[PDB]
């Protein structure tokens, strides 16, 4: 993909049941000048041993959404990523006639 | 059922100069253990002769 | 403006012939925790903490693990962008 | 060219304070004067210094460009 | 020079807060709990669902379960420590529960 930024990920299977599923969010600083990027796309990122994709096209981890910042003085924040958020609570429930 | 929503405000800092990668998996897959992540790259653009 | 000049070739082969064309390079010191495992100065495959340390510098392709920034665990959204959510069976 | 009191690397990771230069090619900050060092108003361009604290930085609005890695200390502990 | 002990006396200025507890690393409390009683498959059964909070690197969950005698008196029944998200009770007596 691009130098300066690039995304990728690959699709999650569906679920059976009604479950939530957790959710991992990490960060890692890897260099510190404007380095050039990864070698071969999703294939050079590596969880636990496992390349996300395989030799092939194939995938062996599904599920995984990778941001990529190449160290530059001008760069956007990554996406996807939250620091605050306030809720409230409605509780009312959604009938036919009135949304 | 209608239930409630949140006003999410995302990370605002740009780190400049740092070339940083971000990872979002869902974690059921890996069991108990920890993830290790490790990534296969090039490094730094250097000032060659023209 | 006075004083006794001496001859510095027996004082530098001391060490050897190598070291006078070219410095020597660095070896970490052992620790017996690895069982043995040996390191070097210049790789580094596991992710470490950040407060307090360097970032580091990487110069030729390699595999590298990187000091952690962020990390937590949350609830995912069902949402998978798109504008078809399909929740359940 | 002597190296006595040189390290390479050179860049810490700090969680709450910014390392840059005060208006340096890095913070990429120009424009009138703010505050003091103690985070006191001030309009004076010859005591305009920033604090290199957080509330430093967001009297410029320049957090983006932030110099040290917030809520590391949460991950080190 | 006597006059830097005013100046190494002034200290500087700290932002944030002294006693910092609004947030430390205390995992907040799950989110939706909800227990269910099925006699789908021949049997009483309890089904226990909840939703991670915010934690940061890494979380398990703590379970107990206490028996409300009449008497007002809370035994004890059973206790369990598990990393998923949905557990499920099994061969259970008639009097009130509490999870
Ligand atoms: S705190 Fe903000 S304004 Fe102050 S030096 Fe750092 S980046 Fe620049």
């Amino acid at each position: 993909m691009g130098k300066g930024s690039s995304k990728g990920h690959t699709p999650r299977e569906a679920k059976d049941n009604l479950k939530s599923t957790q959710l991992l969010s990490v960060i890692d600083a890897i260099s510190e000048g404007p380095i050039e990027g990864p070698v071969d796309g999703l294939k050079s990122v590596l969880l636990n041993s496992t390349p996300v994709l395989d030799t092939e096209g194939n995938t062996n981890i599904s599920g995984v959404t990778v941001v990529f910042r190449a160290g530059e003085q001008e760069q956007t924040p990554p996406e996807g990523f939250e620091s605050s958020g306030s809720e409230t609570v409605l509780g009312t429930e959604v009938k036919y006639d009135t949304p | 059922l209608w239930s409630s929503y949140t006003e999410i405000i995302d990370v605002k800092q740009c780190y400049p100069n740092t070339a940083l990668v971000g990872v979002q998996v869902d974690s059921e897959q890996f069991g108990s253990q920890q993830v290790s992540r490790n990534y296969h790259l090039r490094g730094r653009i250097l000032q060659v002769p023209s | 403006m006075t004083g006794i000049l001496f001859s510095l070739g027996a004082s530098m082969v001391l060490g050897g012939v190598a070291q006078m064309l070219a410095p020597k390079a660095r070896t970490p010191r052992i620790q017996t925790t690895d069982n043995g495992k040996q390191n070097t100065y210049f790789s580094s495959l596991d992710n470490m903490v950040a407060q307090g340390n360097v970032l580091p510098v990487l110069y030729g392709e390699m595999r590298v693990g990187s000091r952690v920034v962020s990390q937590e665990i949350s609830t995912a959204d069902e949402g998978d962008g798109g504008q078809v959510v399909v929740i359940g069976r | 060219t002597e190296t006595d009191g040189a390290v390479f690397p050179g860049r810490i990771m700090l969680a709450n304070t910014c390392t840059w230069t005060y208006r340096g090619d890095e913070c990429g900050y120009s424009g009138p004067a703010v505050a003091d060092e103690y985070d006191q108003p001030t309009s004076d361009i010859t005591k305009d210094k920033c604090s290199k604290c957080l509330s430093g930085c967001k009297f410029r609005n320049n957090v983006g460009n932030f110099g040290g890695f917030l809520s590391i200390n949460k991950l080190s502990q | 020079v006597p006059e830097k002990e005013a100046i190494v006396d002034n200290g500087a200025h700290f932002d944030g807060e002294q006693s910092g507890t609004v947030n430390g690393v205390t995992p907040p409390a799950v989110q939706h709990l909800t227990a269910e009683v099925t006699a789908d498959s021949g049997e009483y059964q309890v089904l226990a669902r909840w939703d991670t909070p915010k934690v940061v690197k890494g979380v398990s969950f703590l379970l107990r379960l206490t028996v409300t005698a009449d008497d007002g008196s809370e035994r004890l029944v059973s206790t369990a420590r598990t990393t998923e998200t949905t557990y499920r009770f099994t061969q259970l007596a008639l009097g009130n529960y509490r999870l």
